């Protein structure tokens, strides 16, 4: 869990 | 959210999208694995509401997004709807959604874990934009 | 008012002690406040996450619940406590 495959950008 | 920022397509894979029958976009929810949504007890989510999965812009008509049907509605006990104390509902799901690169599960804290005030985090959705 | 397009805001957490300031006694165990810095969540995005990233991994610490009827970026926004309803979580969970 919580690891996204597609990277968030803040 | 307003003052927000649009965000990467499918970069919250957990963030799911509670429409009515009519399509109606009206509370967000988290998947914490295939079979199973954790959302707030005052969005009053009943077995007509739909699920909406992997989805980015609900405007388009190409996205592969996944409409999933609700099995059952398990509002907390703990609930009080007068002081919105515990205002959580679990969202167990009729069809399991596949998880891809753009849909999986959020992690959980343990009851001991620890979240300091002055920590970043992070909030995402579909709610409005300004008021 | 409504966008089209997922947003996303990055926010702090704040005391219970120091949101009580914002909505006194509305604030209980089960409650953690975050926001009051130029973000808010607002109608429609009840039901969603917050999450904090940590040892690597985004971890569910609250689910937006109440707010400011006016979506204040000035006022802290309300979550429900995740830590205070994980155990329910895994007994319904287990259970189901």
């Amino acid at each position: 869990c919580g690891v996204p495959a597609i990277q968030p950008v803040l | 959210i307003v003052n927000g920022e649009e965000a990467v397509p499918g970069s919250w894979p957990w963030q799911v999208s509670l429409q009515d029958k009519t399509g109606f976009h009206f509370c967000g929810g988290s998947l914490i694995n295939e079979n199973w949504v954790v959302t707030a007890a005052h969005c009053g989510v009943t077995t007509s509401d739909v699920v909406v999965a992997g989805e980015f812009d609900q405007g388009s008509s190409s996205e592969k997004i996944q409409k999933l049907k609700i099995a059952k509605v398990f509002k907390n006990s703990k609930y009080n709807s007068l002081t919105i104390n515990n205002d959580i509902t679990l969202l167990k799901l009729s069809t399991a959604a596949s998880f891809s690169q753009t849909v999986s599960a959020v992690c959980l804290p343990s009851a001991s874990d620890d979240f300091a005030a002055g920590t970043t985090c992070v909030t995402t959705g579909w709610g409005l934009t300004r008021y | 008012n409504t966008p089209d397009r997922l947003q996303q805001a990055s926010l702090p957490l704040l005391s219970n002690t120091n949101c009580k300031k914002y909505w006194g006694t509305k604030i209980k165990d089960a409650m953690i406040c975050a926001g009051a810095s130029g973000v808010s969540s607002c109608m429609g995005d009840s039901g969603g996450p917050l999450v904090c990233k940590k040892n690597g991994a985004w971890t569910l610490v609250g689910i937006v619940s109440w707010g400011s009827s006016t979506c204040s970026t000035s006022t802290p926004g309300v979550y429900a406590r995740v830590t205070a309803l994980v155990n329910w979580v895994q007994q319904t969970l287990a259970a189901n």
